[PDB]
């Protein structure tokens, strides 16, 4: 019973992971956003609204 | 919960001031309020074309603002006395007693 | 307010608006009397004392508040036609079944209960049961149907939702009729240029999204 | 040879088939064209797992394939017309149609009943 | 023979009956929509 | 109260005589449960 | 505190004031909504005529003249102003008062540069 | 519940305005709040999402939206100055 | 007639348990815990509320079929 | 085995405690009539009657762990189990007799409603064949029970006094014509004389 | 009644009786009914109570059986009063929080 429940959980996780992959692929398919100057110095990314920018292509300038 | 939520948070002092000013206005400028209600009761004047009631609403709001802005020194004194008594009544968590009807009547008769 | 029953709207130019205003004015007196009665009852119950009143005024007089809200919205709407009910059938298939139980539109007979009673009557006739027994078995399903039919304040809630929807729809329709002549000229070129029947707001939102996604920031 | 046992087995098979149909419908909605990648995986363990857990679906598909083959043969015999769409051999046709499970993509037993 | 808290039991039964009747009949919470026509008006 | 009501119904109505004391007790238990539920819910 | 008559008078007066504020809101919203509908319709017509976008069925597609679209110009200028004047707005994890001060300073800068 | 507590539910839906402001000034403020500009389509997108992080009361909502509208109006004026062609 | 009204408890339900009095304190504790939980949830839901009315509070309507809700001017 | 220990302790305690009361419970059941043999337990005082009814099944079914039992303790538990089984059989017999009594009372009630003064809608002058046959078969079964209860004079006397009362009432409720002699042939032998 | 209807009625009543008997005497159903009956008896005749017949001498009666009513009253009253005080405190906290947040 334990391993059957684990297998069912694994199948559910597989479905959830593929749905996440599909949505992330759709998000990445969008054109890249170029952040320069003031935007580059102050990136829009924030923990408050990170989901809006998650898995989105951004061209940013900075000093590594 | 079934009670409606609050939109604007009024301090106790602000709530008492607005309540007293509203009571005073309901006597001072009742005609404008009645005209505004009459113009806003109709479907055309309420939903379809509310702009026709704009002038009457402006007049009523001007009258209410005049009431709120106590110009006379006697009016200011009476309002201050009534507001202080109301503050004491509200802050009195112990068993409540006498009312502020006398002070309200003086402010309305000012 | 004692509004007059003669609508001041021009029927030749704003037919639906004039009809709505006429119906609203016609029913306003009755609905205002009902609203005044309800408000008086509420305020007196509040003025009551201890358990007879204030101690449990807001929380236990809920049916009165619901009736007051229903009366206010129905007064604002004036009258309801089957076309709007069919329109709202999209979101509420049982809209008619709820509006009939909410408002005193038509007399409702317990048809299902009477049919069950007739079936029990046939059973009793077949098995030679007393006429008193079969009459009781006819009354019982009718009573059950009536009990399950009347009341049902969920129907009143859904009627309130439908009335809000209908009021918004009527306001939008009135604006459409008011601005039809102004938008006539622009409408022809829009029909001759755009072959889609979708809403301008939806198309503009989609265009804004497309610009935000594809247009270069530069 | 008990009617009660037969009915219980039939009910259990119905429930199992319905669950398999729901699972397959979800997996197909998620893998419109990639479902075969997991259903017919070359791994023996995965193949056995799929066959065991979708046995009602596979037996139903086998019965449907046999019935369709016989019906097509009857039509050809009666009408002197064409072949079974193509000239596929019996073994190839039956194996292909039994392995193919897309026929259940939009089918739910409870909804149909 | 002695009954523990017999007076408490009597009062609890009386209170239960009173509350049940109160909620069932709504005797204290009457309706005055019928009295509205027979009442004066202010303002 | 409930006992008195049941007694009056049994002594006056001939048809009510069919019910057993067991059935009367079952009705009593259901009525007590419903009354308790009513008292609890009215305050919720 | 006060007599019930005075309380009901105050309730009626407050209802009237709320209705007046609603009247103001309705008037302004209706006017600006008519203006918005006219502007959006005209923008869509101009785009379709110039070929910036192709509107078929229930979808809008990028045309060959997309770069000249007035909506594109508006978006570019909005980005330009958000960069030059209202910098740091996208990521400003400050207090409410600090946010208000930042908005006020941005408004003052825009007014000065306008 | 006493009238002293009930009246709070009728005092709450009234927006607070300075007692020295005229009805015309209040209506002008409402008009400015409801003003419409073409550039609003994108500035609103970039403003409201941020404002969702700070709005917890109607007063905060009003202040933030009014400031956004003022900024949008200034931006619209500047854009009209920059691109006279689209507005002739 | 015979007088029968009385507030006294019936001896049928007055029996005690073998270990002492009936299980009163335990059930009172359980009821107090349940009431605490219920009233805490109700208070938390009731008091921490506000009504925000702005454009972001409105979303596009749709039918039960998922399509956008639009009604013609028939 | 802590769980086994707890199970055995519970079973022993309940079984022995209720075996010590089965005698009183059965005596009260015998004392009460067949219309509601549990009337005393339902109305006046439930002297572990429901407890006996519940735990009889447990004694019959639930297993035992002798290693957790002593010698005299095991013997006492077996005696209590046998007593509970006897109580179950007695309850089954009482239920059967009570149901037969209620069958006869149903016949009597059907007759009574026919002659009720309030019966202004279903007044029938002549008794019908269905109820006549029901009465005949019920009387035949009652006579068979009386014959089968020959070895228990007290049980036979109670069965007569309780069940045959309604048979005598049915006898009195109809005139002595038509099929009456054939219907009450068996009753008239002894039972009619007793109810005079 | 008509003899044909009598046959039908006899068959119907026999079917009803057989169905009821089977459902009541079926193994799992019988066990469920038995356990549910004992549970209902326990719930109805052994519910928590404050008044009971005292058949023990004051020397053989526990102090719990003498102060249970007082303990229960104290618990209930304290719970109600504490809930009222918590409601007041939550009201004050929410008022202060939103006031300091704005206006
Ligand atoms: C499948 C199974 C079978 C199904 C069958 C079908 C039917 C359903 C059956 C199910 C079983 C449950 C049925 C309910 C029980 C019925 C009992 C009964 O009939 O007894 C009759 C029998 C009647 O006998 P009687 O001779 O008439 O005597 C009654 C008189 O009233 C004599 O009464 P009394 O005197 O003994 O009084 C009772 C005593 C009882 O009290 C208690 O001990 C109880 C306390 C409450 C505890 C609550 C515990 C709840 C726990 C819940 C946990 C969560 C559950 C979640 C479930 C999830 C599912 C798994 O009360 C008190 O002690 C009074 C307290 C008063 C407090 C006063 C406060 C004053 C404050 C001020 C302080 C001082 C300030 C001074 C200031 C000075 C300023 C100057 O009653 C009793 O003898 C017992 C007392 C009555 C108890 C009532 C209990 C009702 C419970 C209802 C529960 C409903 C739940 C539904 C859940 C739904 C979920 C979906
Ligand atoms: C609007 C909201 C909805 C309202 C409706 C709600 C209904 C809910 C479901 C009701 C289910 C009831 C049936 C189950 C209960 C047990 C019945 C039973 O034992 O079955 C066998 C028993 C039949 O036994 P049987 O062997 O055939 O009869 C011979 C035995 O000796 C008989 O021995 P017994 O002593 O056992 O039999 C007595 C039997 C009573 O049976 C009888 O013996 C005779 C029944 C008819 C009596 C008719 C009146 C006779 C003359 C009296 C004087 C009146 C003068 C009026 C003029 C005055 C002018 C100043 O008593 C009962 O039925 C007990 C329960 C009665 C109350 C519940 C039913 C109320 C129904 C009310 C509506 C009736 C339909 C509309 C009528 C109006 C149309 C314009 O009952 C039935 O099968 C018949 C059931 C009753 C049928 C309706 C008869 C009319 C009753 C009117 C009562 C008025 C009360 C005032 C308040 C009304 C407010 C709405
Ligand atoms: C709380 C949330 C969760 C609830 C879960 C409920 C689950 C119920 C499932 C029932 C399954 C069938 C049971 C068959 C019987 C098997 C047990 C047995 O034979 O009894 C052995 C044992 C002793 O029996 P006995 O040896 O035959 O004793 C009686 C003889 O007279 C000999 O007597 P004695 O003089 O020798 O003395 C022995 C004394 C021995 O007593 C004890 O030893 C028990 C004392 C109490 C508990 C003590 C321990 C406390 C701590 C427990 C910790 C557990 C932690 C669990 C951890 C789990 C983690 C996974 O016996 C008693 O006094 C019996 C007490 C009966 C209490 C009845 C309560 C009825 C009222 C309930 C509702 C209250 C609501 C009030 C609301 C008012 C608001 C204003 O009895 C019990 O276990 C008592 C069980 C009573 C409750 C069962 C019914 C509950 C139903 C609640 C209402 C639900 C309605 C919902 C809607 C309906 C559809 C869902
Ligand atoms: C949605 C909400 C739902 C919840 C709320 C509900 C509210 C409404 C009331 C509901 C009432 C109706 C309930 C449905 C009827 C149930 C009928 C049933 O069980 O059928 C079996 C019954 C078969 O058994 P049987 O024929 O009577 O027995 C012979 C068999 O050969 C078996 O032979 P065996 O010897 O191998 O097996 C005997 C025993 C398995 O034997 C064992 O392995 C040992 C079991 C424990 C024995 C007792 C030891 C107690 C130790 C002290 C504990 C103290 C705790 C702390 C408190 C201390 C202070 C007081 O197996 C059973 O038959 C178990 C019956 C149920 C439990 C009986 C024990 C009651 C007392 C213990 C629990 C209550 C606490 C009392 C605390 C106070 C005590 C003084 O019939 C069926 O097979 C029917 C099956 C189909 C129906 C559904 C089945 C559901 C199964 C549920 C099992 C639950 C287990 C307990 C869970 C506890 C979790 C915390
Ligand atoms: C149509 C469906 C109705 C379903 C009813 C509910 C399910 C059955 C009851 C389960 C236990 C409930 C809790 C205990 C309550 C107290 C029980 C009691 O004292 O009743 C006896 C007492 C004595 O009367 P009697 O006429 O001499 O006995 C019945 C006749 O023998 C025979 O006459 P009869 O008319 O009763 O014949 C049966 C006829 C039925 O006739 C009808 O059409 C009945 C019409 C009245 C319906 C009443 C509805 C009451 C709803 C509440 C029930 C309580 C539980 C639910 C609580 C939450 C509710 C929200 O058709 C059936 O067989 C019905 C289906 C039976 C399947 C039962 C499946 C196992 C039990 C499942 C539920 C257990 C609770 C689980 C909780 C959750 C666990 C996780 O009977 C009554 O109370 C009369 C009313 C009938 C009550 C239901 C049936 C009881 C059967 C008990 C038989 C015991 C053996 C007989 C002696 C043998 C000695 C050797
Ligand atoms: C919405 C519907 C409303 C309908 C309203 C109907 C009202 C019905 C009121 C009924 C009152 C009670 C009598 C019927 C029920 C009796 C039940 C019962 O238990 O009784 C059983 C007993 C009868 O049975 P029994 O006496 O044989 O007792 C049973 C005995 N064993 C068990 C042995 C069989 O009592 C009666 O039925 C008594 C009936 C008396 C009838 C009196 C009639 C008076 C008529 C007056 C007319 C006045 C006209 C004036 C005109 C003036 C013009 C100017
Ligand atoms: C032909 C037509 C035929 C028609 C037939 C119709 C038959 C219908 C039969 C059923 C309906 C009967 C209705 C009777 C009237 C209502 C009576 C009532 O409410 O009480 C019921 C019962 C107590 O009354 P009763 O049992 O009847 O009399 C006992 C006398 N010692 O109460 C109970 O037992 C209920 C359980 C609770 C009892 C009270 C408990 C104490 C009260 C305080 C509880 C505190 C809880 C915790 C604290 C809360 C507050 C802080």
């Amino acid at each position: 019973i334990g391993t059957l429940l684990y297998g069912a959980n694994q199948s559910s996780k597989a479905r959830e992971n593929k749905v996440a992959t599909e949505t992330r692929k759709e998000r990445m398919a969008k054109p890249t956003i170029q952040l320069t100057g003031a935007d580059s110095q102050n990136p829009p990314f924030t923990e408050k609204n990170i989901n809006d920018w998650l898995y989105k292509t951004v061209s940013i300038t900075g000093r590594p | 919960s079934i009670l409606p939520p609050l939109q604007y948070t009024y301090s106790n002092e602000e709530s008492l001031e607005l309540l007293i000013h509203s009571i005073k206005g309901n006597k001072d400028c009742n005609s404008e309020r009645k005209a505004f209600n009459l113009c806003r009761s109709t479907v055309l004047g309420k939903h379809v074309e509310p702009e026709k009631c704009l002038d009457k609403a402006l007049v009523f709001v001007n009258c209410f603002q005049k009431v709120r802005r106590d110009e006379s020194a006697a009016c200011q004194s009476a309002f201050n006395s009534t507001l202080e008594c109301g503050k004491k009544y509200s802050e009195s968590t112990i068993s409540l007693g006498s009312s502020c009807q006398s002070q309200l009547d003086a402010y309305l008769n000012c | 307010v004692r509004l007059n029953l003669k609508s001041n709207v021009d029927q030749n130019e704003y037919p639906f608006l004039a009809k709505w205003d006429k119906d609203m004015r016609q029913n306003y007196e009755e609905y205002q009397n009902r609203i005044d009665a309800t408000t008086y009852h509420l305020q007196r119950s509040q003025r009551g004392i201890a358990v007879f009143g204030e101690w449990m005024y807001p929380r236990y007089f809920q049916k009165d508040i619901l009736e007051l809200e229903v009366l206010r919205r129905k007064q604002q709407l004036g009258k309801i036609y089957p076309e709007e009910v069919s329109s709202y059938t999209q979101i509420n298939p049982d809209i008619a079944n709820d509006l009939n139980l909410t408002f005193n539109a038509k007399l409702l007979w317990p048809v299902r209960g009477m049919t069950v009673g007739a079936g029990f009557f046939a059973f009793a006739h077949l098995f030679n049961l007393p006429y008193s027994f079969r009459l009781g078995l006819f009354v019982l399903p009718t009573a059950v149907e009536l009990a399950f039919t009347w009341g049902n304040k969920t129907s009143q809630f859904k009627s309130i939702e439908f009335m809000d929807y209908l009021l918004q729809y009527r306001v939008s329709k009135a604006l459409l009729e008011k601005n039809a002549k102004h938008f006539a000229e622009k409408k022809a070129a829009y029909q001759k240029e755009i072959n889609s029947s979708q809403s301008v707001q939806d198309l503009y939102n989609q265009l804004i999204t497309l610009v935000s996604e594809q247009a270069p920031s530069e | 040879f008990n009617s009660i046992l037969f009915l219980l087995f039939f009910i259990v098979n119905l429930y199992w088939f319905n669950s398999g149909l729901i699972f397959f419908n979800s997996v197909y909605k998620i893998h419109h064209d990639a479902w075969t990648l997991i259903f017919q995986t070359d791994s023996i363990l995965n193949k056995l797992k799929i066959y065991f857990f979708l046995l009602p679906l596979y037996i139903s598909s086998f019965i449907h394939s046999i019935s369709t083959w016989y019906y097509n043969y009857i039509l050809n015999f009666l009408l002197f017309s064409e072949n079974l769409n193509t000239n596929t051999n019996f073994v190839d046709y039956i194996t292909y149609n039994t392995l193919l499970l897309s026929k259940f993509e939009d089918f739910n037993l409870f909804v149909y009943i | 023979l002695p009954i523990r808290n017999i007076q408490f039991a009597r009062y609890h039964y009386l209170a239960a009956v009173t509350v049940f009747t109160y909620f069932a009949t709504r005797c204290c919470l009457l309706d005055y929509k019928k009295y509205y026509p027979l009442a004066s008006v202010k303002k | 109260m409930f006992k008195e009501l049941i007694h009056i119904f049994r002594t006056y109505y001939i048809t009510f005589r069919y019910l057993k004391k067991s059935n009367i007790n079952f009705l009593k238990n259901l009525s007590y449960t419903l009354i308790a539920y009513y008292l609890i819910i009215n305050f919720q | 505190m006060f007599s019930d008559f005075n309380m009901y008078e105050a309730k009626v007066f407050l209802k009237a004031v709320a209705d007046a504020q609603n009247t103001f809101r309705q008037t302004a919203q209706q006017e600006n909504q008519l203006a918005r509908y006219e502007s959006q319709s005209q923008s869509l017509l101009n785009g379709s005529t110039s070929g910036a976008i192709s509107i078929t069925g229930d979808n809008i597609q990028q045309g060959r003249n997309f770069k000249a679209l007035k909506e594109v110009k508006l978006f570019q200028y909005s980005n330009e102003i958000f960069k030059k004047y209202l910098a740091g707005f996208d990521s400003f994890s400050g207090d409410y008062t600090a946010f208000k001060k930042f908005l006020n300073e941005s408004v003052k800068k825009i007014e000065q540069d306008a | 519940m006493k009238l002293d507590q009930i009246i709070s539910y009728y005092i709450t839906p009234v927006r607070r305005f300075d007692k020295n402001l005229t009805a015309e000034q209040i209506y002008e403020q409402y008009q400015q709040a409801a003003q419409f500009n073409e550039i609003d389509a994108f500035t609103n997108i970039r403003f409201h999402r941020k404002f969702k992080e700070y709005i917890q009361t109607q007063e905060q909502s009003d202040y933030l939206y009014e400031k956004a509208k003022q900024i949008s109006t200034l931006a619209q004026k500047m854009f009209e100055k920059k691109f006279p062609e689209y507005y002739t | 007639a015979r007088l029968w009204w009385t507030l006294d408890p019936s001896k049928y339900y007055l029996k005690q348990i073998s270990s002492g009095g009936r299980n009163e304190i335990l059930f009172t504790v359980l009821g107090v815990t349940a009431a605490y939980w219920y009233f805490g949830n109700k208070r938390c839901e009731h008091y921490w509320r506000r009504q925000i009315d702005n454009c972001q509070s409105w979303s596009r309507a749709q039918n039960i079929n998922g399509n956008n809700l639009t009604v013609k001017q028939y | 085995s802590l769980v086994s220990l707890f199970k055995n302790t519970f079973l022993k305690s309940r079984v022995i405690g209720l075996s010590f009361q089965a005698q009183r419970v059965m005596a009260q059941m015998a004392k009460t009539d067949f219309e509601n043999p549990d009337e005393h337990f339902l109305l006046n005082d439930a002297m572990k009657y429901n407890e006996l009814v519940f735990y009889g099944r447990l004694a019959e079914n639930w297993s035992i762990n002798p290693e957790l039992f002593g010698k005299a303790e095991l013997a006492k538990y077996n005696e209590a189990k046998q007593t509970l089984i006897d109580f179950n059989q007695y309850h089954a017999l009482v239920q059967n007799l009570h149901e037969f009594y209620w069958e006869l009372k149903t016949i009597y009630l059907e007759l009574s409603r026919g002659v009720a003064t309030s019966n202004f809608h279903n007044k029938r002058e002549v008794t019908h064949s269905i109820i006549e046959s029901d009465i005949k078969n019920s009387i035949h079964k009652y006579i068979q029970l009386i014959d089968d209860l020959k070895d228990y004079p007290e049980w036979q006397h109670k069965v007569r006094e309780e069940i045959g009362y309604y048979a005598h009432m049915i006898y009195t409720s109809v005139n002595h014509d038509g099929n009456f002699p054939e219907i009450f042939k068996e009753f008239n032998k002894v039972d009619s004389l007793y109810y005079f | 009644m008509n003899h044909s209807c009598q046959k039908v009625f006899e068959g119907f009543v026999s079917a009803l009786y057989d169905t009821s008997y089977f459902f009541r005497n079926f193994g799992p159903f019988k066990a469920t009914i038995h356990y549910a009956t004992y549970a209902n008896y326990l719930a109805q005749n052994w519910a928590p109570r404050v008044s009971y017949i005292e058949t023990s001498t004051p020397a053989y009666t526990l102090a719990k059986n003498k102060y249970a009513v007082y303990i229960v009253y104290g618990l209930i009253g304290g719970a109600l009063i504490h809930n009222y005080m918590l409601d007041n405190k939550a009201a004050q906290k929410s008022q202060q929080y939103y006031l300091k947040h704005r206006d």
